[PDB]
C-alpha cells in the first residue's frame, strides 16, 4: 500500500489527529482546535454559535 | 473518459436556488443556500 506525499501547488488537505484534551475555566492553558493556538483561560462560555 | 474525482452525499416562488462559483489556487468552492423568497 502506497502513501503518496505530494505537496504540490494545489492545497494540502491531508493532515491527521493525535491525543485528547479537556480544559476547564479558572485554569489557564493552551489550546489547538484544527490549527489555532493561544495561551489563557478556556471557559465554557456564554456565547452564541452558528 | 476519466473520473479523476467524485463525491456522493401555490408555486409562487416557494424558494430560490442561487449559487455563486469562484476559484482560488485550483481548489473550487461550491456555495448553495436555498433561500425562501415568496415575493
Amino acid at each position: 500500500v502506497v502513501l503518496s506525499f505530494e505537496l504540490l501547488h494545489a492545497p494540502a488537505t491531508v493532515c491527521g489527529p493525535k491525543k485528547s484534551t479537556n480544559l476547564v475555566k479558572n485554569k489557564c492553558v493552551n489550546f489547538n482546535f484544527n490549527g489555532l493556538t493561544g495561551t489563557g483561560v478556556l471557559t465554557e462560555s456564554n456565547k452564541k454559535f452558528l | 473518459n476519466n473520473c479523476t474525482f467524485e463525491y456522493v452525499s401555490q408555486g409562487n416562488f416557494k424558494n430560490l436556488r442561487e449559487f455563486v462559483f469562484k476559484n482560488i489556487d485550483g481548489y473550487f468552492k461550491i456555495y448553495s443556500k436555498h433561500t425562501p423568497i415568496n415575493l
